[PDB]
């Protein structure tokens, strides 16, 4: 008969699919506790043990880049203000764990092995391993339920999102106006405040301007 | 098409090191019949999965159609000057290069792209199941960022 | 037959100037078909494409 | 700072490394070795190791023939094919002595088998000669076209379906003055010299390939040879994997252990390279007469039949020469048959000395070659030789202090010998080598090296402090074998888990050879996960499945499921594997009788097997 | 042409201290050896030497102000002891199409903690396995090697 | 025609006239903007940033002006049919104005060569996209073609 282990030193025991679905879990359980944590001192919360079965997952050549990553990303989003959205913060807190280090690079997936082969998670919009239907409200993490969100009491309803692109702010729709449709590798170019029209992934394109200041971590 | 139109450096082509023993005019040829088929088919609206070159002079010389000896029973050419089995002369020794060192260096480095997408397998419930998936990702996350796997899929 | 030999004649893009190591190339035929703009520590410098 | 590979034995012994020098494993493009001037050099070193055999002329295939046996004994280290007859019998009679009864049992045990086999039997095997197409067929067209002749020629008699029914008609057929073969209407009238020189051919595309009057013959003798290697312990054939790893180490500690600790231990690992030419059908006939000692004079006739047809074998000439005018941009091609009387201007220094030595040779197109065999039809007969050699070497037989044993296979050997001094070894491993030359067994010295006893190597498994590395197989393909989605899943999967079971193949290896599995078989099929992005005409369908299902695990791999299969769990049918998690729905719509499409490998009678248009 | 007729060209009739960018393409040097700089150039900022002959860089005078220097296709092979000292505030550096056999004589260049940027092409060291990270290693304040970081990422001006 | 073409045909009727050009940049920059022969230029252009490049140019020609010795033919050339629009001020740096090619942004360096616009000095030869669009009168670093 199925036996269940909630604990968070079980979670590697039923599969990676297993240890991706009740890390999400985790976070969606504690969601309130770790907002508060993420606003107040968030240092502590990369340094939470809970997380220790992603990093596992994540490949070690890439999981410091991937950190520092997440890092600039989330203090982007604490210094923007305006622009929350819970949904990526629980998508993407969990590759925060590693001892960031600086890079360049603007990580469009993150790579999570799972059974060998290795699945990608995409930083904006959907991905298989982590779907979010909000006709429902429900998280599906490879096709097995992790629990339920709740919006928090900070949200942007209106475009603008802060937490997608590294040194970027998105604006929403695109417009034909601007320039057309660039790269993200030529987004390098850019100058401070500068304004594109971006060709961030699938098939839709999104206005993108360069900030202005700098997000620093530790 | 798509990845020869991100390029606009194209210049005359011109031969700088020639082919000694054989035929240099008719590949710069080939490659100008090449660019402007790719134009012509830029030109097209319905354009099927796959076009194949018109017959030409410079094609037919650069593959060795008209360069191809023909077939004749050993009766109608046995009274020839020049007629000698065929050159299974061992080939005249060559001294080392530093080339393929070089060659070999640089296909082991590390490259930055993952050039090789394996499927999934089932859990692993043994302990040597898990010696085996250790091994092997190990291996794999190793090599999978190597020059290697990129010749491999070309 | 399994043996029979297709003849084909191969186009391939490079970098490499072939007048460094010839005896490497023999078997090749070198045009220049346009030149390429790579960044360097003194801007986008021009360098021939080689086939 | 530059990559050296070889490098890596600096620190790592050579054994723990050797799949390091394996370039390939695997079959190359190439096929270097086939043709016709290597048929040329193979009968002239065949004739020149016998350059002081006695010579004569044939009177049935009107041929030369060169019997070096019990020719002058051999002064120099060079190769020698003169096999002492006596000395063979004697070492025969000893290998009984050692083990009595032995070719006693073999004899008996086989009898029935000699009257059991049916014709078909004789379908099974590689490519044939077929003398009414004078060209390499399918065994199983060669029999029916066979059948079909000697039917017309009025011999039935092999309809009874005996093997041996079968035997006797191609003797019969062989005794007759002349016959007819009938194409498809061509009539061809083959006279007794010439039916007979083509029953005794050797196509040469086991590289070479005898007619189908010789394939029972050949069948019985080496199913003798095996059941009497069987019961030697010296043999390398016919055991697998783990058994020859066993037999090292057993040898090993027989050898090393027993001995004192004064005494001196040495092993010589040995390559009999070209080993074809100095063993002659005649010396195997001579030991095939010992073996069926008191016997059934009709056995003794059907299995002694073998080596006496081969010692008047005939091997043809490759397909031809190909030559070529740079000046006239032309070529052609001639044939074999055209090659006897020809001029040597066309062709090169070595090859036209080749052509000259050759040349009083070439009857009907076909060189004559009475001594010396072909690779790959007496190969047990071979290592029952290599055993009694080295049952010879017994400390009764050597009367010496020093003694010797070890491993044959007819392909590579090992012998260990031990002696109280060094000058015990050298003496041993001289007494060993100059009997194995009396017996027309030779040993490469260029290809061969001692070292004290613990490291060696045989038929390339590797033996090193009781660690033994095989590397004697190959990695098979790992594809889709083309008959249905569920007869291709399970075969493959077969063939994986029979791999890992003896051809030593590592766990990861077999994974990753599952995945590439995997990958192939969706490719090939077009059944890919739903979850997966990949984009088909079948993932429409495939999809509506994927949302249909409320257990992903059940649906099967070629309906775009996951695959579940692993090291633990590979034996288990991929539908059987599913069956519980199936939803009862599926079940029932998956495996219903009525379908429509449906009016060896271990698997379930589903829809998704079928019969390709 | 030869240098000295070539910097009085560039010059263009003025002290030669309002200088911040000099370009000496297609020129010739007598024994292979830089003449005609001197330490009156104190305002150069952007030097460039291509196709210059030279066999060393010898002679350089100490350009403090020196911080995109270039010696671009030529045959300068020996110590660079000499650039580490007598311009000590190098930032970007080509040495594109240079003789140089092995990175014991590119070690010196690590005394320069301002150099931001290093180019290599066609030279005899990028022939070595792992060049890239092992030149990385050997000058740490780099960071981008030939037009590329450590992580293979285009360097914008 | 097309915009590929057309990119080349601007630069040609800029460097044609070079003289007047350069007369009327070094005393009435004003007029020479106003240039009607500049309108399809600034169509590819796209209608929300021309008013930032112009601006942007404006000022660094501003700036050109008010120091001397630094004469730079090439980037004027470069940077001249940018500023033909109603030039909207603006602070931020600019370092690769956009410039539309059938749907393609194809940017343009301030500093330096780019693929639109590469010019050789080596042989002092001005190319556009690849296509060939000319070669300047010039050969000594003082402002003269006496040689």
């Amino acid at each position: 008969l199925t036996i269940t282990y909630s604990s968070s030193m079980m979670w590697e025991i039923n599969g990676p699919e297993s240890v991706l679905v009740n890390t999400y879990q985790w976070i969606i359980r504690n969601w309130e506790n770790v907002k508060i944590q993420w606003s107040q001192d968030p240092t502590m919360l990369y340094n939470k043990m809970e997380f220790e079965p992603f990093q596992s997952l994540v490949p070690k050549a890439a999981r410091g880049q991937y950190s520092g990553f997440v890092r600039v990303l989330f203090q982007q989003m604490r210094d923007v203000l305006g622009t929350f959205d819970t949904v990526q913060i629980i998508k993407l807190l969990p590759f925060a764990a590693a001892p960031p280090e600086q890079s360049r690079m603007q990580f469009s997936s993150l790579t999570v092995n799972v059974r060998g082969s290795g699945m990608r998670i995409v930083v904006r919009g959907n991905s298989p391993v982590f779907n979010y239907n909000k006709a429902t409200k429900r998280l599906t993490v490879l096709g097995k339920d992790a629990g339920a969100l709740m919006e928090d009491p900070d949200e942007g309803t209106a475009g603008v999102e802060s937490a997608v692109l590294r040194g970027f702010l998105i604006l929403g729709k695109e417009n034909k106006r601007y320039g057309p449709a660039l790269s993200i590798n030529e987004l390098s170019n850019l100058a401070k405040g500068e304004k594109a029209n971006v060709l961030i992934g699938q098939g839709d394109v999104v206005l993108v301007m360069k900030r202005k200041r700098d997000s620093s971590i530790l | 098409i798509k990845c020869m139109k991100t390029f606009f450096g194209w210049k005359e082509p011109n031969i700088i090191k020639p082919h000694e023993k054989g035929i240099n005019p008719n590949y710069l040829l080939t490659w100008k019949q090449v660019l402007a088929e790719l134009q012509d088919i830029k030109n097209e609206e319905k354009i099927p999965r796959t076009k194949n070159m018109k017959k030409t002079s410079q094609l037919k010389w650069a593959l060795g159609e008209n360069m191809a000896p023909e077939k004749v029973d050993f009766e109608d050419c046995k009274d020839v000057n020049d007629l000698k089995q065929y050159d299974s002369d061992e080939p005249e020794p060559r001294s080392l290069a530093c080339w393929i060192q070089s060659e070999f260096n640089k296909a082991c480095e590390l490259t930055d792209s993952s050039w090789v997408e394996l499927d999934e397998i089932g859990e692993d419930v043994a302990p040597i199941e898990h010696i085996a998936s250790m091994r092997r990702n190990y291996f794999t996350a190793e090599v999978s960022h190597c020059r290697a796997t990129e010749y491999i899929m070309k | 037959n399994d043996t029979d030999v297709v003849n084909f004649v191969s186009m391939e893009f490079s970098l490499t100037d072939p007048r460094l190591e010839p005896h490497k190339w023999e078997k090749y035929c070198v045009l220049e078909i346009g030149d390429m703009l790579l960044r360097t520590a003194v801007g986008q410098v021009s360098r021939p494409m080689f086939l | 700072m530059d990559v050296n590979p070889t490098l890596l034995f600096l620190k790592v012994p050579v054994q723990n490394a050797i799949s390091t020098t394996f370039p390939y494993t695997g079959d190359p493009p190439y096929s270097h070795g086939t043709g016709t001037g290597y048929t040329m050099d193979t009968v002239n070193r065949t004739h020149k190791y016998s350059e002081k055999g006695k010579w004569t002329t044939n009177t049935e295939t009107g041929a030369p023939q060169l019997n070096p046996i019990d020719g002058p004994l051999p002064e120099d280290n060079e190769p020698s094919g003169y096999a002492q007859t006596d000395c063979v019998l004697e070492a025969m009679a000893f290998l009984e002595e050692s083990h009595p009864g032995i070719f006693e049992n073999s004899c008996l045990e086989t009898m029935e088998i000699v009257q059991q086999t049916r014709v078909d039997k004789l379908t099974q095997g590689r490519q044939t000669y077929d003398w009414t197409l004078n060209r390499n067929q399918p065994a199983a067209t060669a029999l029916a076209n066979t059948i079909e002749v000697f039917r017309s020629n009025g011999l039935t008699a092999n309809e009874s379906g005996r093997l041996i029914d079968f035997l006797k008609d191609v003797m019969d057929s062989m005794d007759k003055e002349e016959m007819e073969i009938t194409t498809h209407k061509k009539k061809q009238r083959l006279n007794k010299r010439s039916y007979l020189i083509r029953a005794l051919t050797l196509n040469t595309m086991a590289i070479a390939t005898p007619g189908m009057q010789i394939r029972g013959f050949v069948y019985f003798v080496e199913a003798l040879a095996r059941s009497i290697c069987e019961k030697l312990e010296q043999s390398g054939l016919p055991v697998g994997g783990n058994e020859k790893k066993a037999k090292l180490a057993n040898v090993v500690r027989k050898m090393m252990t027993n001995s004192q600790d004064t005494e001196l231990s040495f092993t010589i690992t040995g390559d009999n390279t070209k080993w074809n030419e100095n063993q002659n059908p005649r010396m195997f006939l001579a030991m095939i007469t010992y073996i069926t000692r008191n016997q059934p004079e009709w056995f003794r006739n059907v299995l002694s039949i073998a080596p006496i047809m081969f010692s008047n074998k005939m091997a043809r000439l490759g397909k031809g020469y190909m030559f070529e005018s740079k000046s006239m941009k032309l070529r052609t091609q001639v044939p074999a048959e055209m090659l006897a009387n020809i001029d040597l201007k066309y062709f090169n220094k070595s090859t036209r000395e080749k052509i000259e030595k050759i040349r009083p040779l070439l009857i009907d197109g076909t060189a004559s070659l009475s001594p010396g065999m072909m690779m790959g039809m007496f190969n047990m007969l071979s290592t029952v030789l290599g055993v009694s050699i080295l049952n010879l070497g017994q400390k009764k037989y050597t009367k010496t202090t020093y003694w010797w044993d070890g491993l044959q296979s007819s392909d590579d050997f090992a012998l260990i010998v031990n002696a109280p001094n060094h000058e015990g070894i050298q003496a041993g491993v001289d007494r060993f080598y100059r009997t194995c030359k009396l017996v027309g067994i030779n040993m490469s010295k260029k290809k061969s090296y001692i070292n004290r006893t613990g490291t060696f190597e045989f038929t390339s498994f590797f033996y090193r402090y009781g660690f033994v590395a095989n590397f004697s197989m190959e990695l098979p393909s790992f594809g889709v074998s083309g008959i249905n989605e569920s007869a291709d899943m399970s075969v493959g999967v077969t063939v994986i888990k029979n791999n890992m079971i003896n051809n030593d193949l590592g766990p990861a290896t077999a994974q990753m050879a599952l995945q590439l599995f995997i990958k192939d078989y969706r490719y090939t099929y077009r059944c890919h996960r739903g979850d997966t992005q990949i984009q088909t005409r079948r993932a429409f369908e495939l999809g509506k499945l994927w949302e249909q299902t409320r257990s992903k695990a059940g649906l099967l791999v070629s309906d775009g499921g996951p695959n579940l299969y692993n090291i633990r769990n590979l034996h288990i049918p991929e539908v059987c594997l599913k069956w519980e998690l199936m939803d009862e729905d599926y079940q029932g719509r998956l495996c219903n009788p009525m379908n429509p499409f449906v009016s060896e490998y271990d698997a379930v009678a589903t829809t998704h097997s079928w019969i390709p248009k | 042409m030869e240098m000295g007729r070539r910097i009085h060209l560039e010059l263009r009739n003025r002290t030669p201290s309002d200088v911040k960018e000099l370009v000496l393409d297609n020129s010739r040097s007598n024994e292979g050896k830089l003449e005609g700089l001197t330490d009156e150039f104190e305002e150069l900022e952007f030097l460039s030497t291509i196709n210059v002959g030279l066999t060393s860089i010898a002679n350089l005078p100490k350009l403090n102000k020196l911080k995109k220097l270039e010696l671009s296709d030529n045959r300068v092979s020996g110590g660079l002891e000499v650039l580490a000292e007598k311009c000590p505030n190098l930032t970007h550096l080509n040495l594109s199409g240079n003789k140089i056999k092995d990175l014991s004589t590119i070690e010196p260049l690590k005394k320069l903690e301002n150099l931001k940027s290093l180019d290599l092409f066609n030279c005899e060291v990028t022939n070595l396995n792992d060049y890239r990270e092992n030149v990385f290693k050997l000058l740490p304040q780099l960071t981008y090697l030939d037009g590329y970081d450590r992580d293979d990422k285009e360097a914008p001006d």
